Parts: C-alpha cells; structure tokens; sequence
C-alpha cells in the first residue's frame, strides 16, 4: 500500500490470492466511576456495528472475563458505536461523563452505571401578544 | 435603508486520537519490546490530544449554551409585518432545522484513505453535541429574541411586542420613536426583501463559507500526511519492519529498527505540535464568537463595526458545520 | 434614595453569601490549580525521562565509558545526547505554547480591570449577569478574582400598552418610557422599574396626526398650565 504495508499475497502452491489484514481494530474506550468507589466499568467500541462485534474482537480466543463484555442484555448502540456494561434509561439528566453523540454516562442508583441522553435545559414558554407588556416591580 | 449582512466564524475542529504502539510497531512483538525502552513518550502525546478534544467540546458548549431555559417556537411567524419564517424551524417539514440552516449545511462538504487511517491507529471521535441540539439552541435564541427582546440575556424573559422593540432599538441609535411608527410597513418590506436577498445569495454556488472548508481541508491533509510518511525508510535498509527481522541478526537488527522508531516518533511529534498551534487559533476564534453572541444577540452594541456596517439594530444566530453564522 | 437601606442590606447579605461559599470546600478555584498541576507534571516528566537508554546499551553515562573504547563509546554516547536534546526541546516548545495561552488570559484580565473596576461598562455579560454597577478586585495565587455587583430585575407584572395616544388629532409619543394601563387609566413608566407617572406635555412629544400610526388609542393629556 501507500504506507509500505503488504496487503495481498499469492500462494506459491495454489496460485490463489489471500488478503492479510491487521488483527487489531480501532479504538476501545473504558468508562469508569473511579477506583475509589467500585470496580466495574463500561466498554465502548467506537465505529463498530454491534451486531458483529465478536468478529472484530475475536472473543472466542480471549479470557472468559472478556467474553461477558462482548454480548449480553446490556448492549446499546449509539452513533459513536457499541456500548456494553451500562443500562439504558429514558429520563434525561445533566451530563457527567461525556461519551459522545449526545450520549452521557453516570453512576446512579447498590449502584450501577447508566447511559442517557443529555438534557439541553429547562423547558419554558412565553406567550406572544401584540398589545401587552411585562414590567418589573422589584429588584 | 435596512441591510442584513452575514458573518461566518469557526468554532471547533475535529477531535482525533492516535494509538502510538500500533502506529509505530504494527503487530510486532520485537518492536514492542524495543519501544518500551523509549519510556513515557507515547503517553505524552495522548495527554495533549485529550486536552485538544476537551477544548473543542468546551468551545462548542460555551459558545452555544447561553440561555438557561429553552423557548418553544411560536405557532405564528408574522410579528407585525416582519416575516420570521425563514430563520425558524418549519413544523410541517420533518427536518429540525430552519431553511437558511439547511442551505448552510449543504455548502460545506465534510467528506482507501479512511481505512488506512483506521488500520494505523488514527481515529476521529464524534462531537458531544449533535447538530439537532445546536439547531435547538439557535431556535431557542431566535424565539427568545422575537418574543422577549433584550431582557432574557440579563435575567428572566420579559414579553414585549415586536414593534415596540424596534422602537427602542431606533432610540438606541439616535432616532426618535415616531420615525418607526410613521413608516413601519416600508421597514417591514425592506426587512423581508433583505432576507430574500440573503436566501438568494446563499442558494447560488459561491465561496462565502470558505473559512469553514479550510478547517476541514487542513485536518484531512495532516492526517493523510501521517499515513503517507510511513513509507520512508529513514536511512535504514527498508521501510518494512518485517523484512529487517527476516534477514538480520539481533544486534544488527536493533540498530536498523531504532532508526525507524526515532523517525516515526519525531513525525508523530510534528503532527501533535501542529495540532496544538491550530487548536490555539480555533480557540481564539471561538472566544470572539462567544463574545459576539453575548453582545449582539442578547443586546444592542454601540461599538463601531463590531457587528456589521452601519448602526446595529439586532442580530440572529444560525448553525453551520463546525461554526456559526451571524445575520 | 427611597429604599437605600434595603439595598445596603442586600449588599451585606450577598457579601456574607460569597464568604460562606468560599469557606466551604469546593472547586470554584479549579482554573488556578490546573496551572500548578500542569507545570509540576511537565517538570516531573523531564526528570523521569532521564532513565531511557534511547537504543544504547545503557542509560547510565558512566557505564558506557567504563567498558568501551573511544570510537565505540562516542557512537553510544551520541544517541543519549540526541535523545536528551530532543526531550528538552519538547519541553521548551510546550512551555512556549502554554505561555501564549496564559498571556491571552492576562490580557483579558487587564482589560476587565480597566473597564469594570475603574469605570462602568455597558457591554452585555462582560462583567457578570445583569446590569453592571461596580466591581472589586482580589488577589489569588497566580491570579485575580473579580467580584461584580449587579442589578437584577424581579417580580414582573402584566400590563396593556399602546404605541401612542392622540388628544385632538395630534399624536403624542413618550420621551423615555412606555404607556401602560393599570386597569383604570393610562400612565407612563420607565422600562426597568415600575413607577407610574401622569401623562403630561413635558414627557411626551407631538408628531403629526393620528391616522397613520397602527394601534393608537384616544386619551387626554395634562398640561401644566390652567392656573
Ligand atoms: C505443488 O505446486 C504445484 C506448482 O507447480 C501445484 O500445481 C500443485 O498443486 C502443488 N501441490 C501438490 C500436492 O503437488
Ligand atoms: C449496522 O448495520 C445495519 C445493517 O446491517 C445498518 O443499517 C446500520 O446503519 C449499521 N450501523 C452503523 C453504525 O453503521
Ligand atoms: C422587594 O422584595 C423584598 C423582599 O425581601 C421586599 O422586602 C421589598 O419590600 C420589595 N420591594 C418593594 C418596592 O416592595
Ligand atoms: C413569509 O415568507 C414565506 C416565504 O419566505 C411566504 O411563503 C409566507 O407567505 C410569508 N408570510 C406572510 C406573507 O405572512
Ligand atoms: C401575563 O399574561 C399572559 C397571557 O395572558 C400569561 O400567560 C402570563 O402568565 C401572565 N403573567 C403574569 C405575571 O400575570
Ligand atoms: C391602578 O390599578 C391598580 C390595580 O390594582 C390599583 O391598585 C391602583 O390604585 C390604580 N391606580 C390609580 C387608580 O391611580
Ligand atoms: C393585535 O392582534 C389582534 C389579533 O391579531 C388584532 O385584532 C389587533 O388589531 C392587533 N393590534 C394592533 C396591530 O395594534
Ligand atoms: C377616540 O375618540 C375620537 C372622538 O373624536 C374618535 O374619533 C376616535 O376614533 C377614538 N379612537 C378610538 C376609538 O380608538
């Protein structure tokens, strides 16, 4: 290739063509509350579709402690990638640990790591009328 | 006459991270052992890149998040003859952006090149705030300006009709209140005409958003230069790390490998230094954008040529790819 | 002057709240600790990097000279010299960039001291949230702390308003303020505070007939005459 890395090789016996590719995919991020409160973590594989995560990690040849972070009931799919080790919630809070793409994570309540959509702000509405005004009376 | 002029300012750039061990020694155990002898050099670049990424998120947040409540867009886009429909989201169309923002998002083109970056440890992380969230912020700012005026910046929102707001804004530049009320419809027609001209100018192909494409181009060139520099042998017998280990002995192979290690380390150092300088420039631009949003959207400014050519009346923000556009 | 003592009590109360907030443990001064931490980490990294051998036989300079000859010892020493030179160059480049950032922050602090302590500023949110009144500087380790006092409007009320009134075919516009309807009659008030005044000839001015202004109401204007 342009990086002087060989990618395709011809078998000297069968004259077929084989593609060699790196056995290390892209980035892995670890989300931790801190090792002063607990010892569980969440794992984010970014730019990886979580349907086929086990192919990208080769979890068959890892430790059994690495297989419980490969699939389960705690699988979430965000625009960043696939997040394993956290529970999805529907309420929105202020951002604590920024995962990305609008998704934040925190350590809520026995405590567990939760992932949610960040809250932009408080919701308010003021009515527009063409013949009324609001004037302060105190300060 | 009433004139609407546009100003484009960059806010953030792309956040990138580099895996040092897989950039320098790709899947090589011997090169990994020789790399540990260079202690605490790969951990010094990740700290700098993490600082840059956190700075980018801070830039975007502390420019755009300036209101403490979110205002719903009104059902009526006609405030006393002034047509606000082009700069507010359209309920019937299922996009969460205004029309001018839709034009702005098409004039900047964000995109075996990305795959080679991915295979060598170069990764681009997504921004924390998505485009819909920034669109929500700008819609809240425009709605608050149309319905409340200058008061919501300094505290809670105080309702006022739009004509009386324009009367105060004419008082602020030295023209009495009656001049607005005598010929209000002429001013409304000029406002609508200038909005239409801005729309027409943005529609046609131009280079008005050239300052935003140059950020994207420079980051792409830097990352491609890192990918391309891996083919240099740096004075060694070859640039392939697996051919030096196939026909040489340990004492004579370590001497050849160390040259490649030093060359790739100093290439990656050049990249991180250039990124730090460019990040400083982007931070200065974002600080100016934040103070412009504070002093020209939440109020009226008497500084000369700070917010356009003429006497400033009021101003509107719009979102753009990695940037902001002030009208 | 009407309610000076209420303002004095609010000033003293806010000073006490600032004192109470600074007393308890917090991270309000976190921007000043991060300067100290970064410089310490950089200097410790320079100290720690002296143990790398940079591809030579050893990182100790006195062991290469105890078991090697001149031609073969200079080759090993030059690698250490180059590695330490480029480490020290990395340190000085990082220091230059950090110094530029600190200089920009200090320039902003100087202009803030000039425009908010020696005067009053009309720039929005330049010196706090609200309308700026006055400001005080305090010294901090490698930094400055500004206390801005601000006027915050409160307790809003609803009123019915009009752009102008006309008495006898002549439109009257307010000079400073707005026309409001308390429920009985029409008064003129300032925008920021509610203090109603009687519509009079001195605080209004006349412009044309009342057939072009959109939304004009009819009323009476007091004149200071008729003795
Ligand atoms: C051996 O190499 C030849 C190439 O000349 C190939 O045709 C053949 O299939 C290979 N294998 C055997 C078992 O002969
Ligand atoms: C994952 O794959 C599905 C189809 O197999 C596709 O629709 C989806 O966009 C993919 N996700 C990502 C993040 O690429
Ligand atoms: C403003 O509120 C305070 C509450 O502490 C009250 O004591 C004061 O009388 C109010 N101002 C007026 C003008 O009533
Ligand atoms: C506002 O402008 C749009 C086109 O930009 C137009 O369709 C709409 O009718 C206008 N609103 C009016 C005239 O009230
Ligand atoms: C003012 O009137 C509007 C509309 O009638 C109402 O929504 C709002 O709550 C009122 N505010 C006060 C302080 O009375
Ligand atoms: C204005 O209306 C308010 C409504 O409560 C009333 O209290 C006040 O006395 C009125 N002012 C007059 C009649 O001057
Ligand atoms: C205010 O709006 C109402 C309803 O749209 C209208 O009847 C009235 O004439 C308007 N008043 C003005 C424009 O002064
Ligand atoms: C005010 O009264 C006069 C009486 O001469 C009338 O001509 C005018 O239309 C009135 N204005 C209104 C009802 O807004």
């Amino acid at each position: 290739d342009v990086s002087d890395f060989t990618d395709s090789v011809r078998d000297p016996k069968t004259s077929e063509i084989l593609d060699i590719s790196p056995c290390s995919f892209g980035g892995v991020s670890v989300i931790t509350p801190g090792t002063n409160a607990s010892s569980e973590v969440a794992v984010l594989y970014q730019d990886v579709n979580c349907t086929d995560v086990s192919t990208a990690i080769h979890a068959d040849q890892l430790t059994p402690a690495w297989r419980i972070y490969s699939t389960g009931n705690n699988v979430f799919q965000t625009q960043a990638g696939c997040l394993i080790g956290a529970e999805h919630v529907d309420t929105s809070y202020e951002c604590d640990i920024p995962i990305g793409a609008g998704i934040c994570a925190s350590y809520h309540t026995q405590k567990s790591i939760v992932a949610y959509t960040m809250s932009l702000g408080a919701d308010s509405s003021i009515a527009y009328s063409n013949n009324t005004i609001a004037i302060p009376t105190n300060f | 006459s009433i004139s609407i002029t546009t100003e484009v300012m960059p806010v953030s750039m792309a956040k990138t991270s580099v895996d040092c061990n897989m950039y320098i020694c790709g899947d090589s155990t011997e090169c990994a052992n020789l790399l540990l002898q260079y202690g605490s050099f790969c951990t010094q670049l990740n700290r700098a890149l993490s600082g840059i990424a956190a700075e980018q998120d801070r830039n975007t947040r502390e420019v755009f998040a300036q209101v403490k409540q979110m205002y719903k867009t009104p059902t009526l886009k006609y405030f006393g003859g002034f047509n606000f429909s082009q700069i507010l989201p359209d309920p019937l169309k299922p996009t969460k952006r205004s029309f001018i923002e839709d034009l702005l998002f098409n004039k900047v083109t964000l995109a075996d090149l990305i795959c080679a970056q991915k295979f060598n440890g170069l990764t681009v992380l997504p921004p924390l705030l998505t485009d819909d969230m920034i669109a929500a912020y700008t819609a809240a700012l425009v709605s608050g300006t149309a319905t409340a005026g200058w008061t919501f910046g300094a505290g809670a929102a105080l309702q006022i009709p739009f004509a009386m707001q324009m009367a105060y804004r004419f008082n602020g530049i030295g023209v009495t209140q009656n001049v607005l009320y005598e010929n209000q419809k002429q001013i409304a027609n000029q406002f609508n005409k200038a909005i239409s001209q801005i729309q027409e100018s943005l529609t046609t192909t131009s280079t008005a958003l050239g300052k935003l494409q140059d950020v994207v181009n420079q980051n792409a060139q830097a990352l491609n230069t890192l990918v391309k520099q891996l083919s240099s042998n740096f004075g060694a017998i070859s640039s392939v790390l697996n051919d030096i280990l196939s026909r040489l002995c340990k004492v004579e192979a370590e001497v050849q490998i160390d040259r490649l290690i030093t060359g790739r380390l100093q290439s990656l150092q050049t990249y991180v230094t250039q990124q730090l300088i460019r990040a400083a420039e982007i931070r200065a631009s974002a600080n100016l954008a934040a103070t412009k949003m504070s002093e020209c959207v939440l109020g009226q400014s008497k500084r000369v040529d700070f917010c356009g050519k003429g006497y400033h009346l009021m101003s509107f923000p719009q979102a753009a790819p990695h940037g902001v556009v002030f009208l | 002057y009407e309610n000076q003592k209420q303002i004095a009590n609010q000033f003293n109360k806010a000073i006490s709240q600032i004192q109470e907030s600074l007393t308890t443990t917090s991270t309000a001064l976190g921007k000043l600790q991060d300067v100290v931490n970064q410089n310490a980490q950089a200097l410790n990294t320079l100290v720690k990097q002296l143990s790398s051998n940079f591809g030579a036989i050893s990182s100790v300079l006195n062991d290469i000279l105890s078991r090697l000859c001149k031609v073969e010892a200079e080759v090993q020493i030059d690698r250490l010299i180059t590695g330490r030179l480029q480490s020290l160059q990395t340190y000085v480049t990082q220091q230059l960039i950090r110094a530029a950032e600190i200089r920009a922050s200090a320039n902003l602090a100087a202009t803030k001291m000039s425009e908010c302590v020696l005067g009053q500023s009309k720039r929005v949110d330049f010196c706090g949230k609200g309308y700026h009144l006055m400001s005080f500087p305090q010294a901090a380790p490698h930094g400055v702390v500004f206390l801005h006092v601000t006027y915050v409007p409160s307790q809003e009320r609803n009123f019915t308003t009009a752009p102008a009134i006309c008495h006898e075919g002549k439109a009257y516009f307010p000079r400073e303020g707005v026309f409001v309807f308390n429920g009985t009659s029409w008064f003129i008030t300032q925008r920021n505070f509610f203090s109603p005044q009687i519509i009079t000839t001195d605080n209004t001015f006349v412009s044309g007939n009342c057939d072009v202004v959109i939304g004009i109401i009819n009323n009476t204007v007091y004149d200071p005459l008729q003795p």
